[PDB]
């Protein structure tokens, strides 16, 4: 039981870190093909400096 | 990391490819003998897109 907490906890520390991979981290499951199929650029990223 | 580099390899790809083609029309309508127009063709090779 211990061991499937500690593993649900280690499960979403994963995903979060994913979420915030690339390009730069956001909703980048969708998003990257919605940023490079138009010639359009992420907020996000023009704000990532 | 292999696709962040790959992604960044494309953009960079990208830009250049921009300025390059902005640079090349001040160069429109060049007269030179025969020659009327130049331009810097630029590609990406296969064997390296792939």
């Amino acid at each position: 039981v211990e061991r499937d907490e500690v593993a649900a906890q280690k499960r979403e520390l994963e995903k979060q870190i994913e979420r915030l991979s690339q390009p730069s981290g956001a909703e980048d499951s969708r998003m990257i093909a919605l940023a490079e199929r138009f010639g359009g650029v992420l907020l996000s990223e023009i704000y990532d400096d | 990391s292999s696709k962040s580099v790959a992604n960044i390899i494309r953009k960079t790809i990208q830009r250049e490819q921009n300025r390059i083609r902005m640079l090349n029309q001040g160069l429109q309508a060049v007269s030179f003998g025969q020659v009327r127009g130049v331009r810097l063709n630029v590609n990406v090779r296969e064997s390296h897109a792939i």
